[PDB]
């Protein structure tokens, strides 16, 4: 039982290992789709002025 | 000095409730409850995740 009960924490203490991770990943996943919607001003500005 | 009967229902009473009231009974119901609490957090955080 205490053998089942540290491998559920371990499991649990990678999944917040991973937790923070994921939280990383939102971060950089966020950041790039924000810069992808960035790019697309240049594109608007460039098909109206010119 | 009671009756039959009382004697009976006094012994019968201690060794039940003091084999239900052992620390080790204790720790087993305990170690079962953490079980149920660590699967309930296995499936809250799968849930976040």
């Amino acid at each position: 039982l205490e053998d089942e009960v540290q491998t559920l924490l371990k499991l649990k203490n990678l999944k917040i290992q991973r937790r923070n991770k994921c939280q990383l990943m939102a971060s950089v996943t966020s950041h790039k789709s924000l810069r992808l919607n960035a790019k697309e001003e240049e594109a608007t500005k460039k098909l109206k002025q010119s | 000095v009671h009756s039959q009967r009382t004697v009976k229902k006094i012994r019968g009473n201690l060794l039940w409730y003091g084999h239900q009231d052992s620390p080790q009974v204790r720790r087993k119901l305990e170690l079962e409850a953490a079980v149920t609490r660590l699967r309930a957090e296995i499936q809250e955080l799968d849930q976040s995740l």
